[PDB]
């Protein structure tokens, strides 16, 4: 019952409500019409949500995530095996009760993540992720001791978006360029990445570079960081050194040109492996080092 | 070794800090960053105390206060402060004088003059000092000595 | 800042100078000033413009209000006498008290 | 939260503020035991009636001893686990209280979604348990340790500070007809004394010492084999905080030669909460112990630490009196021991 | 007269000059104006205007090393014992010959030394220096089959003009993303360079970002390569991993002043170490394993 | 085989004292009678041999101090390319696990000739001691190389009749005999 002018209506919002929630309350509002009981009509017209959704997208899999998430979600709810109606009435209120917990989450990363802040540690923050940002505003809110720094990413700018953000709040600003990235190796303290995804265990999807970062950490043997609130849950491993579902073409070797027409084309998304993390950053407690799959484990059984 | 009093100067070195000292008592000024006569009691603690007395002079009432305000003070404590309070400025031969009026003396007792904060365990001494009063009759009491750099200069 | 201690509850504005110092309960380090060797004690604070030496000596409610010089080893009164420089506005530079 | 609602109840607390602070207490091992002897306190005198109530009471007290100290770790980890034994009875005379429980397996979604009574003997019970798996940890990991190092093949061992370590070692060493040679590093303002002591009973073992100047490492590094970290405290990423000093530099060494590093403890020693910095959990020992003389050496601030700090990437195994554990792993074991609301006091 | 303003004179061309020659030419038309028998009103003030011209660079560095081997040249020159007029006749003669060699080594390279790109290897290059692109030409020319691959320029849109000059052959070419570095080392061969200077550690004196590539090129153990008119030895030493004689700041940090300005201060030149030179293509012959330290002793004696 | 490589063997052998041990592996193809002659050699004096096969190499490089090779060519860069079989492999495993790298070589035998490129200077083999019988090699595919090329990623020391040296410097020693010029014709 409608999901391409949801997602129209949604691309460069955010700030308030995150961008995969109003996906998920959409996916919600549609579930609670066909009835969730009778699972013959819902779940395939849940799938062919899912297809309309896919096919919408260009350069994404967080969407796909959420709406994996929100069956499994569904799968667990009728598991009381009693009476019917109550089921499916939670069922209902989980929707906008999802919207409520990011508060919630937000509330406890506040008061978890604030204890890593040490004396004079220069913090690079990475990609767009409504989540570290907010951490990095509670963290200058407590004024431990530390030093903002922006990047010059480039999808359609969204770096300088980013520096442009930090300059509000006042906190001087530096920046580092997608290249120029080299010369850090131990004057920039602790390495923070942004994710729009986490999958099995230390996969992570963000924006266009995360693994060369990590492989400098590595290298560096620097402090590397995977920065995220909840909703990203995914059942995903690649087989090369990246691979994903792409719109943007990889190693496109452009035509035979003279007046410009096609350029612009390569590896537009980044993965990173289990060994180049050090930590992991989400409200549920205090979990690192491979919850995530353990967690993945609980809730598929497949 | 067990059951030992402790006894300390308080309110005696005044006007030795040489603008300082007049209106609140010498040990009650904040020392680094936080009370002077706390550090003094932990030490004698770790010694081993079994019951508190300082010998207060200058303005009571804020001792009193001070006392109030203290952890030693309720009934959770081994040891409990209650200050001998005697009359207006005398010197360390009447203040053993007004100790011995008020009469509260005992065998093994300890007395610090001022305040001391150190590090050195003091249990050994302790057996040391039983060890050479089980030796003889004449033995008195015990002093605190430690070396320094090489050449005196700051002394 | 080289080696020096800053007390409880003391503000510091901008653009100062330390070397080697204590400081006590409640004691504005104020802007331009320079603590070395020498203590401030309980609620007496620097103002503006203070250039102080090695061994300065401070004791209660010492205002140290607008434009001093204070010299090496100086000693300054402390109870709300004997020795100069005294406990109301300024310290003995031009000559202010009772 | 401070001392202020124990009254004619428990008076104890003072003393292991004592025990904590001027080192009366020595070996963790120990100083387990007096958390087990405060708690077994706590539960024959302290009123109970409600519940809920009595958890926060709990939690506080956790908190306070946390206030109290940061660097003893076992204590804290005790206490959680006895939380966490606590927990699992509560939730199930709830279960009975309210009379579907359990669908396949333990599962997530629990978070999102809405999940007269005697306790004193499970908790008695659970102290017990909890005294069982201190009591050895050296008999339940050589059976898993006489595998590894064998023939002709050369060690690399520093720390010989931890009780577990040295004991390892002379399991190892056992055996007639095995030969292996065993360097020993020193860690000087820290551990030279324990050092010594350790090379000396080597000596008495019948066995090849080599004596190892603190220097000497690099000079011989092409004949090391294993590296063995002597470990006092383990948490939440696999990492470990080591029982004090010359731990560090080798086991980057080792790295750096891709040179095989197991880590010997235990589960006890397990905690349940991150080490966010390494700030506030390693401390520093004493500059006097360094450098003589005082009035001219205000000018010589001389630096030295006890505790050694190790990444979550140096550290490959870790075999326990369970079993061989990982560092992407351990996880799992700590909620096993310690549940969810139990870590946040 | 000014060697300046003869700088000034060459801009849109060139392309055909190489660093030095076009400067050291220059400074022998400077020479044989104002009587080139004697040393004592000669070397000194030759030595002045050196110093001048530093003084006077926006950002150029080989022109001291091109001074300096002139010099050199003029050292050698004069132990003949003879007579000061042939000598002098000579010295005034070597400029434009100089200028005529230049041309016969980039020849010799780009004929003999261009066997490195011929079995369809992908070329990684970043850093637009003319001796790559004639041997770019001379190898489409030859026939030898290739691919290329370039990392894309946005400090100032470089990697617009470089892609231009590739339209002019017409052969097929890619856009990379040096954040996205670590996602792509899959198909293609080697990292190949060109940069600034030759240092005398061994390293590179290069543009925004080389140390990353260096580290990952490391990390695929795919040998890295410099292809340079071999005479950039700049007398310049980099001790460390980051500091060197820059023409800018080094990682400038800004205060956070006005509305999106202070950022766009990128490290424009940085620098990698010198286990790394697998081969460099020089026209003294193919020798690289310790060539440049050598050459340097052969210069300073010692 | 050579009997430069022999001789050597044998001095090192003659001081008796010093304790070594002799690791040979059979190389796939020729190399094994050859292998198999020196082995014979070294009995002939009394030297103790130990078989190894060409396969197991990753489980016993961590065991191995030091590695003697006597190779024919001797290159620009460090490199070298050896009397035949299995090399590249072996020195990429004493990289991996740290190893250092003997070699018994000439002068003469070395050339002031750069190898450039893989996809060239390695030489494939032939497949006539591999298979018996040509009807399966109508749809298999055998990829066989008898020589190889070594990376001078792995060598550290080049003992000669002159001494030992850098192979990032042995072009000097090259060129203090050789020339620029007598290259390319």
């Amino acid at each position: 019952f409608n999901i391409t002018e949801t997602y129209l209506r949604f691309l460069e919002e955010d700030t308030e409500m995150t961008m995969p929630i109003a996906a998920i309350e959409a996916l919600v509002t549609l579930l609670r019409i066909k009835t969730p009981e009778t699972a013959a009509e819902m779940i395939n017209t849940i799938k062919s949500s899912t297809e309309e959704l896919i096919k919408s997208i260009p350069n994404s899999v967080s969407l796909r995530a959420g709406c994996d998430i929100f069956m499994r979600f569904v799968l667990r709810n009728l598991h009381l095996y009693g009476d019917w109606e109550n089921c499916k009435q939670h069922l209902i209120e989980n929707g906008q009760l999802f919207v409520s917990r990011a508060k919630k989450s937000r509330n406890k990363i506040a008061e978890i993540g604030v204890d890593f802040i040490a004396d004079d540690d220069i913090i690079l923050v990475h990609g767009y992720s409504r989540a570290v940002f907010s951490l990095l505003n509670h963290a200058a809110n407590k004024f431990i001791r530390f030093r903002c720094v922006v990047t010059e990413s480039r999808p359609s700018k969204q770096g300088n978006q980013l520096y442009t953000l930090l300059e509000q709040k006042g906190i001087p600003v530096t920046l580092i360029v997608d290249s120029a990235v080299g010369a850090v190796i131990d004057k920039v303290d602790k390495v923070f990445v942004g994710a729009e995804g986490v999958a099995e265990s230390g996969g992570i999807i963000n924006l266009v570079g995360t693994y060369s970062v990590g492989v400098l950490a590595h290298n560096a043997r620097k402090p590397f960081y995977v920065v995220t609130e909840s909703h990203k849950f995914v059942r995903m491993f690649p087989l090369s050194s990246d691979d994903l579902p792409m719109a943007g073409p990889p190693l496109d070797f452009t035509r035979r040109t003279d007046d410009l027409e096609d350029a612009l084309r390569g590896p537009t998304i980044d993965y990173t492996a289990q060994e180049y993390i050090t930590a992991l950053i989400t409200d549920l407690g205090v979990l690192t080092p491979s919850a995530v799959s353990e967690e993945l484990i609980k809730m598929w059984y497949d | 070794e067990d059951r030992l009093q402790a006894v300390v100067l308080t309110d005696s070195y005044e006007t030795r800090f040489m603008p300082l000292t007049a209106v609140k008592p010498r040990c009650l000024l904040p020392l680094a960053n936080v009370p002077l006569i706390e550090y003094t009691l932990e030490f004698l603690a770790k010694a081993g105390v079994h019951e508190v007395f300082l010998i207060c002079s200058s303005h009571a009432n804020q001792i009193n206060d001070y006392i109030e305000n203290s952890k030693w003070n309720l009934p959770w404590s081994p040891f409990k402060i209650t200050t001998i309070m005697s009359p207006e400025a005398r010197c360390t031969g009447d203040v053993m004088r007004d100790l011995d009026n008020r009469g509260i003396i005992t065998g093994d007792f300890i007395l610090v003059s001022g305040d001391v904060l150190t590090n050195i365990d003091f249990s050994k001494m302790l057996e040391f000092h039983k060890k050479m009063h089980l030796q003889d009759k004449d033995h008195i009491s015990t002093m605190c000595l430690s070396k320094a750099s090489t050449y005196p200069k700051t002394r | 800042i080289e080696n020096s201690v800053i007390g409880r509850n003391c503000q510091i504005g901008e653009n100062i100078r330390i070397k080697n110092s204590f400081i006590w309960d409640d004691c504005i380090i104020g802007n331009n000033s320079i603590i070395d060797h020498s203590l401030i004690a309980s609620n007496a604070t620097l103002g503006s413009n203070v250039r102080l030496n090695d061994g300065c000596i401070i004791g209660f409610n010492v205002k140290i209000d607008d434009n001093m010089d204070l010299d090496r080893n100086t000693k300054i009164s402390a109870s709300p006498q004997d020795l100069d420089d005294q406990t109301l506005a300024v310290s003995i530079v031009g000559d202010k008290g009772v | 939260h401070p001392n202020a609602a124990t009254s004619d109840v428990n008076v104890t607390i003072d003393t292991f503020v004592a025990k904590l602070k001027r080192r009366q207490v020595q070996g963790s091992y120990a100083i387990a035991l007096e958390t087990l002897q405060l708690l077994m306190r706590f539960i024959s005198a302290a009123r109970w009636n409600h519940v809920n109530d009595l958890i926060e009471q709990i939690r506080d007290l956790g908190n306070s001893l946390e206030k109290a100290h940061p660097t003893a770790f076992s204590c804290g980890n005790v206490i959680r686990r006895i939380l966490a034994v606590l927990r699992d009875e509560v939730e199930e005379d709830t279960m009975s209280t309210t009379v579907v429980a359990e669908p396949l397996i333990s599962s997530m979604f629990n978070l999102l979604q809405k999940p007269k009574t005697d306790y004193r003997q499970v908790a008695i019970q659970g102290i017990k348990d909890l005294i069982d798996e201190i009591k050895n940890i050296d008999e339940g990991i050589q059976q898993i340790a006489i595998d590894l190092i064998h023939d002709h093949e050369i060690l690399l061992t520093p720390t010989p500070d931890s009780k577990t370590v040295l004991k390892f070692l002379i399991t190892a060493r056992e055996r007639s007809n095995r030969t292996f040679t065993v360097l020993v590093t020193e860690g000087f303002p820290n551990n030279t004394k324990n050092a010594h002591e350790f090379a000396k009973k080597l000596a008495q073992h019948n066995i090849e010492t080599l004596v190892v100047p603190d220097s000497a490492v690099f000079a011989l590094m092409s004949r090391v084999g294993k590296v063995i970290i002597g470990t006092k405290a383990v948490f939440v990423n696999g990492g470990t905080i080591s029982s004090n000093s010359g731990v560090s530099s080798v086991c980057e060494c080792a790295r750096e030669f891709r040179t095989p590093v197991f880590a010997v403890a235990g589960l006890y020693k397990l905690s349940p909460l991150y080490p966010f910095d390494v700030e506030k959990f390693v401390e520093f020992g004493g500059s006097q112990r360094i450098l003589p003389r005082m009035d001219p050496r205000k000018r010589l601030d001389t630096v030295n630490q006890i505790t050694d700090y190790v990444p979550p990437e140096n550290i490959d195994i870790y075999i326990t009196n369970v079993g061989g554990f990982n560092p992407s792993f351990i996880y799992r074991i700590a909620w096993d021991n310690y549940k969810q609301i139990d870590v946040h006091l």
